[PDB]
């Protein structure tokens, strides 16, 4: 069946996740207040939320078994390219198909199409993003699968700028086989039907979403009054050729 | 390639 190592890896990712994703969203009070006046009225709040989320994705990444054997250069490359993707992935936990929004426990912290569209990004991003959420939601992944996907997403050997791809690849396959085996031994059919194929496809959707994000990020970061509403970490990770 | 904040958060 599974494996002691694999069960070890799973146990670690679940805990790493519980330590980096607060289901109460208590820290959201500290962000610059949300303003639902693009009016860019949401940019200060969503910028802080994203920035904060980058810090949590980094924290989760460090606990990914094997990520520590990578060099800083590789670790930095992997996080710079995966951050936004993992943030869209982990956000699935708060997304509800009831009203197609990210319900972050609180009306002020409940975000929908018109809110996330008020931060300088267009529907060319938001449309596919919600679609992504729905499709991912419909997979009804076990939380074990959820964290494995986030981890696999982080340690992808094909990210531009990777050095020791072999090591990155080794680390990822380990996670993949853990995933493939868990689905087979722990995810009952029919819900297990082509589940691994449907999760890997979501990794392809994320690249696409990531690509569109880079395009729209640069667009608004090339405008000084906008880039000054962001945070220093966002500028570092997403780009600061402003 | 010079990401003090990211670098610092990673170590
Ligand atoms: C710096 C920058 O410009 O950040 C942009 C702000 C607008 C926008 C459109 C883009 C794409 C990612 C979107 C973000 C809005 C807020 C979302 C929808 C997050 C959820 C509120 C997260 C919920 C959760 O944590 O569970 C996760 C995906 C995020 C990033």
């Amino acid at each position: 069946k599974l494996s002691e190592e694999q069960q070890h890896i799973i146990a670690i990712l679940l805990d790493a996740h519980h330590k980096t994703y607060d289901p109460t969203y208590a820290d959201f009070r500290d962000f610059r207040p949300p303003v639902r006046m693009s009016p860019l009225s949401m940019l200060p709040h969503l910028a802080d939320l994203v920035s904060y989320s980058i810090q949590k994705v980094i924290g989760f990444a460090k606990m990914i078994p094997g990520f520590r054997d990578l060099t800083s250069d590789d670790q930095i490359v992997l996080l710079k390219s995966s951050a936004i993707e993992v943030i869209m992935l982990r956000s699935n936990q708060s997304f509800t198909m009831d009203d197609m929004s990210w319900d972050c426990g609180s009306q002020d912290y409940k975000y929908d199409v018109t809110d996330v569209s008020k931060a300088g990004h267009t529907l060319e991003l938001i449309e596919p993003l919600i679609k992504f959420q729905v499709g991912l939601k419909k997979l009804n992944l076990h939380e074990e699968e959820h964290v494995l996907l986030m981890a696999i997403c982080i340690v992808s050997p094909d990210r531009p700028g990777v050095q020791d791809a072999k090591l990155v690849e080794a680390i990822q396959d380990r996670l993949s086989n853990t995933l493939q085996t868990y689905i087979r031994c722990r995810h009952p059919p029919p819900g297990s039907h082509q589940l691994y194929a449907k999760m890997i496809q979501k990794l392809a959707d994320l690249r696409s979403l990531n690509e569109e994000h880079s395009k729209q990020y640069r667009s608004l970061s090339f405008q000084p009054e906008n880039s000054m509403k962001l945070t220093p970490l966002v500028l570092e990770v997403f780009g600061n050729e402003i | 390639k010079n990401h003090p904040m990211l670098m610092n958060l990673l170590k």
